[PDB]
């Protein structure tokens, strides 16, 4: 006896489906975690770590021993993923514009988007519409983006906000609680009033304090994207379907498979590339527990954000000499694009 | 691979790629660019939508929604290059009829 | 809010079954549609439709309203659907007010969703004559007394009924009746034709047709309320003023709006002669211990005057800010301990402070508490306000000055709340599930001897039925009982920080 | 995978590179001078030598 | 109007009254009326039977049809509503007429 | 200061069981004095003055026990005393500055009083997950999961 | 034709095309590369291969 | 070099639940009321599907149910149960 096994079914592709992927989806996708700097032992034979980049078990990169996950050859081995994780969260580059749009688009206080419910009739309306296009979304982004830019005041929760804007490339702030072409409210008592302390202690503060602006870091922004109610979401153009606003900030990356990456002279560009994200992921651990003060913390938490985005595309402009990259260098962009 | 120093063959650009469409030859140029360059052969879950590998899917953790097709090697690359980039293409699938 | 939907999809599903809470979650997520649309997006029937939301209507976690071009759509109540757990603290406190008689009449008017008086009376009634025997009964009488006391205490109150839909658009009716509400005879019970007693029922002439009735959950809310704060300033001061602030507040029940920041002022005078008789305390002594309360910084109550006597008022939302930081200073306290409470201290005192201006007043040398302040950024309680120096704004020359926000650290916590509220639940339904042949093996024995129990009962069943392999694993399905029981405490013993939480949250709103 | 080393060890490396590029021989000579360095520093006595015997010691 | 008019009255002209239509010119161009000019063709408004007669022809959907943008002078020209259908009837070099419909969106 | 660091700073090292055991003791004794204050139980007015302990006062107590060797300085007690309202143990008042031989105020004297907590642990740190470390990590469908989390597992047991 | 069919002139640029073809792959192809592959995944696009 | 495990350990103990009786009571309530309120007719299983073939045992031990009594003049036209 026997059970009736469908041997093959031809099958063609109908469709490509875009997406993001969540921290916990990337997790669930990847095979081992990866946890060390290092990828070759200290030994004479140039044997790779066990858990290191480079581990093959996550794929192969030569002809004469086999990938473990899956015991077979460099021939026909598919490859598979690993993941690293990141101390601190970090803008994708990437998406970046899209977070400054969703920040600029929310309420920073309550998380609701500022529309009148007719705003909200009208423009649902226009989503119900059969055959959306790419050219139609476009522009009901834009009509969007143009009724709720010239609103400062939010309806649902009473408070007004201010405007974002850029305080150097890959870090954003906001325009909320500076002094005011429009004279300023009340509450600047409760600013005043909120450095006594500091003034009392530095007295240099006091003449600075009048320049003061919201402190919206990836970690807050993060946290606040976490909250966005699930009726606004599609009225951010985003299909809910395809990812929740939280994946546009990540805590894991992924480490490709070697079949991506393979390494004969023996370097290759994104296996070495990677070990610096790890190392100074290691650092800032190891610097977690130092006593050291919160200036150099918050530089080594930046540099990775210098590295994440170096690891996408090697064209980045604003970046100082004294950092500047030393050398020209294959990001994922670099490879996708050109003759 | 590239040139005669090490027997590379020859190259048929883009350019022939649009002479060969103004004939309306659909079967020569599948054979000219598939099936001789790098065919290969790849299993798919037809469930989550992402690839797999020996008809497992460990994403799912099952082995009855995988499928096997056929695919440029090229493209099989590109999905992997474009997954860490944090952009995920997933399949659909359906009957070949 | 996904932490959220988890909760109130498996409550629905708790509730009323698999088959209707889809479309629950639907309109939860979705807000309003007509049924053409949800029918298709849920892919399910006409019928199964229709037999969901007449449900979810009589409960009202879903309503209905004509719209342009007289369509009708169906209103997600995205609040109402997920107060459901909120009902032990009702049942708890009718019966703690009164008699059981209220208690069996809110379970009725929740279990049903709605009820008319006659009805809801004569129901309660027959259930009731099944908790005594010997023909003693019980009248109507007693139970429109107890729910008139609910009535008039606003706890139980009208539904909204229907226009005048009889006698006004005549010709084609609109698609719906659309319901309407007043105050003017919202506490106000019809007198019923029916008279005299529950009786006992086969199991096999309305006056007061479509007169429905519902608890005021709301009322219950503002009680709890002034029980919180009542009781913390007994814990603070004394039973003393526990009763006199009971005292103004119960002279302040319909004085001032329930979400009012504060309460129009009552007289000493007024407190000296409405206080019980049971307390001794004299005029001036009263009038010396609101000063005292009025004198204490943490500014409960504030004089505001002294027109006719002693003017007094309770600063609402300064309380709910109090109770609700010291919340925040507890679950700091225990999830990390009493020094980081410390260091969350000074910055809540000291508004900007550096860790260089801290490590003295916090007495705890370098290399840990630097360390220790920065673990409290991951959980989003602390800010820097890294007010920079120049126009160059390089690091080097800027101030990192620590900063907290007392609203972006509750709203966090909610959610920390509703997952483990969350993880809880699914828990015991994982467990239950697993265990689900253990529970069958102990129904079907238990019911096993409940035959012959007493009737034609016989020895040669009284030991062997527990005699097999359920006899270790009897003390397994007790010890899942005290699983169960554990976890079920914790479902009380967690949503009363929802509540502080919510309320603060809720009332800071300005609604521009 | 190149270790730290003790910092005095590779400024002892340090002196016998700069000492073999004086007569400007054949590299091989400075890295098998190295490997021979490296197998000396793994005795206690040399380690707590004076650094006049670490002096000499490269030069050998 | 003569010279143009202010953003604000530009504004109502697009709400001021639904059950209304208040088209606007200037006399700049109304020196000449475009018909009579060479380079472009007639036109004729289509009417919904025929409509249905057209895309039942060659079995299309209204989406399906190429388009002329309502601002269009010609579409301004006679006025038309968007949503509807009209023939063009293109000149060749001989008796031949290439007939042609367009939709106004 | 910044180089003799006072009677804590000791040998390149401080003396936590010094600072800790003042700590204890000196809110032993403000408690101390606070419930025999309120045993009086005549007036909450005159408890109002009776609870607070002098800064004074309780300095020449705990120099009297003599508990450390090295001086117990006045502002030192006042600093210590300092650290408990931000333990949210005591309370301050300031009075005029003929209390005690020392009156550390210009014109003013300044006072403490044990305080009780406002209200008791809370039903949120009872839950294990309000204490999990993992919380961002753990999911349904997660590897970590309430289906298999450990920490709940063994929270049934005690 | 093509020119003028969409109800507007448009030219044949990077700019043009996009507002004529609907597919990712295709643009992703020509021009614009990078951006274009982001922002497709930011809406969420289908895209039907033909 | 070895990734950490998937539980590490924890300084702190989770608070012990506090007793009370009337809250005892009410936890009571709770394991009695959720499973009586699952028969009341508001709740919907599965409707009854999936019989082999007809005999006759399904005539004597059938099962008992009739249509519910909303209040038919409060909800939209199409609300016929
Ligand atoms: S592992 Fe257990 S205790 Fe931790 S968050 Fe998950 S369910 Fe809660
Ligand atoms: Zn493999
Ligand atoms: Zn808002
Ligand atoms: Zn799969």
């Amino acid at each position: 006896k026997e059970q009736f096994r469908e041997t093959d079914v031809a099958k063609k592709i109908s469709h490509i489906c875009f997406g993001m992927k969540s921290p916990e989806e990337m997790r669930q996708q990847a095979h081992i975690q990866v946890v060390s700097k290092n990828l070759y032992s200290q030994d004479n034979q140039h044997a790779p770590l066990l858990y290191g980049v480079l581990d093959h078990r996550m794929g192969t990169s030569e002809k004469d021993r086999p990938c473990e996950t899956c015991g077979k050859n460099l021939a026909d081995c598919l490859g598979h993923y690993g993941y690293i994780d990141l101390e601190l969260p970090c803008f994708h580059v990437g998406y970046f514009r899209a977070v400054i749009g969703i920040l600029q688009m929310i309420c920073k206080t309550c998380c609701h988007i500022m529309l009148s419910q007719e705003e909200k009739k009208q423009f649902l309306d226009y989503l119900k519409r059969p055959g959306l296009t790419y050219l139609q979304k476009r522009g009901l982004k834009k009509k969007i983006s143009d009724k709720c830019r010239k609103k400062n005041i939010c309806h649902h929760c009473g408070a007004f906000n201010g405007t974002v804007k850029k305080c150097g490339l890959l870090k954003i702030i906001h325009e909320k609680y500076k002094t005011n072409k429009k004279v300023v409210d009340p509450i600047v008592s409760n600013f005043l009033q909120s450095f006594e302390t500091a003034i009392e202690h530095n007295k240099e503060v006091e003449p600075l304090l009048g320049r003061a602006q919201e402190n919206l870091n990836p970690l807050v922004v993060l946290n606040l994207f976490k909250r966005i109610p699930a009726e606004d979401v599609p009225l951010l153009l985003m299909n809910p379907e395809a990812g929740k606003p939280s994946d546009l900030i990540l805590t894991r990356l992924l480490v490709p498979p070697l079949c991506i990456r393979p390494s004969v002279v023996n370097e290759d560009d994104l296996t070495m590339k990677l070990t610096e994200i790890i190392f100074l992921n290691d650092v800032i651990k190891k610097h977690r527990i130092s006593g050291a003060k919160t200036q150099m913390i918050m530089e080594d938490w930046d540099f990775l954000q210098l590295q994440c985005a170096l690891y996408i595309n090697s064209e980045l402009s604003g970046i100082p000499l004294n950092m500047a990259p030393k050398k020209w260098t294959r990001g994922f962009v670099q490879r996708l694009k050109g003759k | 691979t590239e040139g005669r120093s090490r027997d590379g063959g020859l190259r048929l650009g883009e350019m022939e790629r649009d002479c060969l469409i103004g004939y309306g030859a659909s079967m020569l140029l599948l054979e000219r660019l598939m099936i001789s360059s790098d065919a290969f052969e790849v299993d798919v879950c037809g469930q989550c939508g992402l690839l797999g590998y020996s008809g497992w899917c460990h994403y799912c953790k099952s082995s009855c929604h995988v499928s096997s097709l056929r695919i440029p090697y090229a493209c099989k690359l590109l999905f992997q290059e474009l997954q860490s980039m944090n952009i995920i293409p997933r399949l659909k699938l359906s009957k070949y009829n | 809010t996904q932490a959220e939907i988890k909760l109130c999809s498996l409550l629905l599903q708790e509730h009323f079954g698999e088959i209707v809470e889809k479309i629950g979650v639907h309109l939860i997520r979705t807000g309003s549609q007509p049924l053409r649309v949800i029918a298709h997006d849920t892919g399910t029937s006409l019928d199964q439709v229709k037999k969901a939301l007449c449900v979810l209507v009589q409960h009202n976690l879903v309503s209905y309203q004509v719209h342009k071009r007289g369509v009708v759509e169906y209103e997600a109540q995205c609040s109402r659907v997920l107060r459901m757990l909120r009902y032990p603290r009702y049942i708890y406190t009718t019966k703690t007010l009164y008699s059981d008689t209220g208690e069996l009449i809110v379970e009725e008017l929740l279990l049903n969703g709605k009820l008319t008086m006659s009805a809801v009376v004569k129901k309660v009634a027959d259930r009731l004559t099944e908790t005594m025997e010997d023909g003693k009964t019980m009248d109507y009488a007693e139970v429109s007394n107890t729910f008139v006391r609910l009535a008039d205490t606003h706890f139980v109150q009208r539904c909204p009924s229907v226009p005048t839909t009889e006698n006004s658009d005549p010709g084609p009716p609109p698609p719906a009746p659309t319901l309407v509400i007043n105050e003017k005879d919202m506490y106000l019970v019809p007198k019923l034709s029916l008279i005299g007693k529950g009786k006992r029922r086969r199991s096999s002439p309305i006056p007061d047709d479509g007169i429905y009735w519902q608890a005021n959950l709301d009322r219950f809310h503002q009680h709890f309320r002034d029980q919180a704060i009542v009781s913390a300033v007994a814990n603070r001061m004394d039973q003393t003023s526990s009763e006199i602030v009971r005292t103004m507040l119960r002279m302040s029940e319909i004085t001032t709006s329930s979400s009012a920041p504060f309460t129009q002022p009552l007289s000493s005078n007024e407190i000296f002669r409405s206080l019980p008789v049971g307390y001794n305390i004299s005029k001036q002594v009263l009038d010396q211990y609101l000063t005292l309360l009025a004198d204490d910084p943490l500014e409960f109550v504030g004089k505001s005057g002294d027109s006719g006597g002693g003017m007094y008022v309770i600063n609402l939302h300064k309380a709910l800010a109090s109770l609700a930081t010291a919340t925040l200073e507890s679950v700091v306290q225990e999830r990390f301990g009493s020094r980081c409470a410390r260091i969350f201290r000074l910055v809540l005192q000291k508004k900007h402070i550096e860790q260089k201006q801290v490590e003295d007043f916090a007495m705890i040398p370098a290399k840990e508490a630097k360390d220790m302040l920065y673990k409290m950024l991951s959980e989003n309680f602390m800010s820097l306000q890294e007010i920079p120096k120049t126009p160059d704004h390089a690091p080097s020359r800027t101030f990192y000055l620590y900063t907290v926000n007392i609203l972006s650290a509750a709203r966090m916590l909610l959610h920390r709340c509703y997952k483990s509220i969350a993880n809880l639940i699914e828990r015991r339904q994982f467990e239950t599930k697993e265990n689900k042949r253990l529970l069958e093996k102990s129904q079907r024995v238990e019911a096993i001897i409940a035959s012959m129990q007493a009737t034609g009962a016989e020895e040669a069943q009284l030991q062997e039925i527990e005699e097999m392999i359920t006899a270790p694993e009897r003390q397994q399905l007790e010890t899942l009982k005290r699983n169960v029981n554990k976890l079920d405490a914790s479902e009380i013993q967690v949503d009363e920080t929802i509540f502080l939480l919510e309320s603060y949250i809720e009332c800071t709103m300005k609604r521009q | 995978e190149n270790e730290q080393v003790s910092r005095s060890q590779q400024r002892g490396l340090r002196r016998v590179r700069d000492l073999c590029r004086v007569l400007q021989l054949p590299p091989t000579f400075e890295d098998t001078a190295v490997a021979y360095y490296q197998q000396a520093y793994r005795h206690s006595g040399i380690r707590a030598a004076r650094l006049q015997k670490k002096e000499v010691l490269v030069g050998c | 109007v003569q010279q143009g008019m202010t953003p604000s009255a530009k504004q109502s002209l697009v709400d001021m009254a639904p059950k209304y239509i208040l088209e606007q010119f200037l006399q700049q161009e109304l020196l000449i009326n475009i018909t009579e000019h060479e380079l472009v063709p007639e036109h004729v408004v289509m009417t919904k039977e025929e409509v249905t007669e057209l895309l039942a022809r060659y079995k299309l959907r209204e989406n399906q049809l190429p388009r002329i943008q309502a601002g269009d002078p010609v579409a301004r020209y006679f006025g038309i509503k968007r949503g509807q259908v009209v023939k063009i009837i293109r000149p060749s070099e001989t008796a031949g007429r290439y007939i042609t419909y367009r939709l106004v969106q | 200061r910044s180089v003799t660091g006072g009677a804590w700073y000791s040998d390149q090292d401080f003396e936590s069981e010094f600072v800790e055991v003042l700590n204890q003791q000196c809110f032993k004794f403000l408690q101390s004095k606070a419930e025999t204050a309120r045993e009086s139980k005549q007036n909450p007015m005159i408890q109002r003055n009776s609870s607070f302990a002098s800064s004074h006062e309780v300095w020449k107590y705990i120099c009297e026990l003599g508990i450390s060797k090295v001086e117990l300085s006045m502002e030192d007690i006042e600093t210590i005393l300092n650290t408990l309202i931000y333990d949210g143990k005591v309370e301050m008042t300031i009075i005029a500055a003929k209390e005690g031989t020392v009156g550390s105020v210009d014109g003013h004297m300044k006072l403490y009083r044990a305080v009780n907590p406002i209200i008791p642990p809370t039903g949120l740190v009872r839950a294990p997950c309000g204490l999990c470390p993992v919380f961002d990590d753990c999911h349904e469908g997660g590897e970590i999961s309430p289906s298999n989390c450990i920490y709940m597992t063994e929270w049934l047991e005690f | 034709d093509l020119m003028t069919y969409k109800g507007e002139v448009l030219g044949i640029t990077r700019f043009g095309l996009a507002k004529m073809k609907e597919s990712v792959l295709m643009l992703a192809s020509f021009e614009k590369t990078a951006d274009h592959l982001f922002d497709a995944a930011y809406f969420g696009q289908k895209d039907s291969v033909c | 070099l070895k990734p950490p495990p998937l539980f590490p350990d924890t300084d702190y103990k989770p608070v012990p639940l506090k007793t009370g009786e009337g809250e005892e009571y009410m936890l009571a309530l709770k394991q009695e009321l959720r499973e009586t309120m699952k028969r009341m007719p508001y709740f919907i299983e599965t409707p009854e599907e999936r019989q082999d073939i007809e005999r006759y045992s399904k005539r004597y031990m059938k099962v008992y149910k009739e249509e519910w009594i909303p209040d038919w003049r409060r909800l939209p036209r199409e609300m016929m149960p």
